């Protein structure tokens, strides 16, 4: 019924995570729940997020849900393509077509 | 000697010239020997004590004498194919020369 | 005194890894030459700049040279800002001040 799920959050974003918060209680069913895994990080610094993204694919996660900056969104992209690994983000959408986003 | 070279060894260099994109390379390399020749000139010593590990160390561990190859590098002020070749402290181009023709 | 060097090509680049092998025998010394590990590799691509990024970092080279595009190009700065790995490059500045580059 532990569904594991990874997220990024920017550490300047407390009300986009107090919003992610309400949602695991709204919609927490009788079937399973959620299980996420939060690493606050600077989201600019694509080093930590390629670091932060790597620790959650070693954990096993299902899905991320997550955001990106510019100096950083083609590292999420490229990397969920490869690794077939879901992302969702409310960032700005993708220059083009990328898939696993 | 460029469009002297033998095209099956060096492809798309037997012509007389050359890119900029290429030259830039050229002169990249005489960068690099003046910079580990000053390390060795100026009595410092840049050798690693082990294996530098996975890069996602965590915590992130920067080596000490890389910020040393960094003052190297950038304090190297040859003569190139794109003309007087010296940098500042971030590493753009500084006291270069743009041909307009 | 050899100095181990990584490199970075893209599949295409041609030219540029001529000139690069015609920069050592021109400059390379009878005291200390250069070694570099050829990674030729999709520059586009984030998750491949990065793991052969980590490729020449476990491999233990004093310096980097490679290119990157507009969409890798915010991997390479932050990885080499937080590991002090010197990068060095003929593709367009960075938009910005960015160390190690
Ligand atoms: C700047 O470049 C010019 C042209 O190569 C050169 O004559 C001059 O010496 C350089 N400046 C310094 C401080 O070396």
């Amino acid at each position: 019924n532990s569904i594991q799920i990874g997220g990024l959050f920017p550490r300047g974003a407390d009300q986009e995570y107090s919003a992610f918060r309400v949602g695991m209680v709204q919609f927490s069913t009788s079937e399973f729940r959620l299980t996420p895994h939060i690493d606050n990080l600077e989201v600019a610094n694509s080093f930590a997020v390629t670091n932060a993204f790597c620790s959650q694919f070693s954990r096993g996660v299902y899905a991320i849900f997550g955001f990106y900056d510019k100096k950083s969104v083609n590292t999420i992209t490229s990397f969920c393509g490869t690794l077939h690994v879901s992302f969702i983000t409310p960032s700005f959408p993708t220059d083009g077509t990328h898939p696993f986003v | 000697r460029w469009s002297t070279l033998e095209e099956k060894e060096y492809p798309g260099a037997h012509t007389a010239t050359i890119k900029y994109t290429s030259a830039l390379t050229y002169d990249a390399v005489q960068v690099m020997t003046e910079a580990f020749r000053n390390l060795r000139k100026q009595r410092i010593e840049i050798s690693r004590r082990g294996n530098a590990g996975d890069c996602l160390a965590n915590p992130a561990v920067p080596w000490g004498q890389g910020v040393e190859i960094e003052r190297a590098l950038k304090q190297v002020q040859v003569e190139g194919l794109s003309g007087n070749i010296k940098f500042d402290q971030n590493g753009k181009r500084i006291n270069y020369t743009i041909n307009i023709m």
